[PDB]
């Protein structure tokens, strides 16, 4: 909590709490997205080994 | 050109921060100043301040003399009855003498007084000799506040007062601040502007 | 010490001013002391004047 004369810190707070949220959003979708494919790709691989 | 008369502005840096959300305001006269004081002079100007080669003084600001060799007390009062924020400000004068002081204001221990419903505060001046800034040795030490809707705000004094002349309504929007720039100003449109020009792109990377 | 009741410190600069007043109260001891001494610092420009 700020008092009246206190915007400057206020304003400091929520940038630091919006840029961390933002970043860590960023990383778990990522992380999802490209794991989504390495999986699919591994499977399919198995199968071709299997059939050689 | 900032503040022609050297002094202490308090609060500068939280006055910009909440400058740096509006987007207009209204300009006001808060106490006239051809009907507020009848038994004060309101003609009083400095060589710091000059304007066209002669001296002058603020136009938001009032200074105030005593008349006819009295200052009497003053007590005055404002009700904010515009359903918006207004900024009022005002100051508290320090002369270089006790000389100087008794020939102006006709008194040796001044007060200022400023209360509102949630604001309070006193002034008294202090008398000394300081190094010369533009020339003068005496200081001035402003000071504002925000006023909400509804409230009032009251003002005493004896001594020393320069008293609010002109005030603001402000309106709030978002996407605004203020930057520091050497560019030139253009006839044209754009959605970005930084320092050193305008960007039209879509890109997402700069 | 002082031969005054009354006292005033006053230090100014060009963009620097200060006024000070003695204050008189008993104490705690700290280090076997129940008087204060309160200490004060400032950055003076080239070509400035401190009083
Ligand atoms: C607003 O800003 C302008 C500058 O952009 C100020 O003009 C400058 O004012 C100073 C102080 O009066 C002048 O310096 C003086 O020059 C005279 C003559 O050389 C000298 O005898 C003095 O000792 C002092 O050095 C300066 O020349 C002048 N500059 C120009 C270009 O006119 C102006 O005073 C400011 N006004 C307010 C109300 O803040
Ligand atoms: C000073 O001004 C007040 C108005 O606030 C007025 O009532 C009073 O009569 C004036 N003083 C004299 C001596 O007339
Ligand atoms: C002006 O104010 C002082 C201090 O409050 C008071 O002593 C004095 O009587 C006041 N003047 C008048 C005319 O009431
Ligand atoms: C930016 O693009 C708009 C879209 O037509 C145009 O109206 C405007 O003049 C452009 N501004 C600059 C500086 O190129």
């Amino acid at each position: 909590e700020f008092n009246k004369l206190e915007r400057r810190m206020e304003n400091l707070n929520k940038k630091v709490d919006d840029g961390f949220l933002d970043i860590w959003t960023y990383n778990a979708e990522l992380l999802v997205l490209l794991e989504n494919e390495r999986t699919l790709d591994f499977h399919d691989s198995n199968v071709k080994n299997l059939y050689e | 050109n900032g503040t022609c008369y050297p002094g202490y502005f308090a609060d500068y840096e939280e006055l910009r921060e909440q400058l740096s959300s509006v987007s207009s305001f209204e300009r006001f006269e808060i106490f006239p100043k051809e009907s507020s004081w009848p038994n004060h002079t309101v003609t009083g100007v400095s060589a710091s301040c000059s304007h066209n080669g002669k001296s002058s003084f603020y136009r938001n600001l009032l200074w105030l003399t005593g008349k006819n060799g009295l200052y009497p007390n003053l007590s005055k009062s404002y009700a904010n009855n515009k359903e918006k924020e207004v900024l009022v400000l005002w100051g508290v004068h320090h002369p270089p003498n006790i000389g100087d002081q008794r020939a102006l204001y006709h008194t040796e221990n001044a007060y200022v007084s400023v209360v509102s419903s949630h604001y309070s505060r006193k002034f008294t001046p202090e008398i000394a000799k300081r190094p010369k800034v533009r020339d003068q040795e005496g200081r001035i030490n402003y000071y504002w506040t925000l006023l909400e809707p509804g409230d009032t705000i009251i003002f005493e004094a004896n001594g020393n007062l320069i008293a609010p002349r002109y005030a603001f309504a402000l309106s709030r929007g978002f996407g605004s601040g203020i930057i520091t720039s050497n560019a030139p100003m253009d006839e044209c449109d754009a959605k970005c502007q930084t320092p050193q020009g305008a960007i039209n792109s879509s890109l997402p990377f700069q």
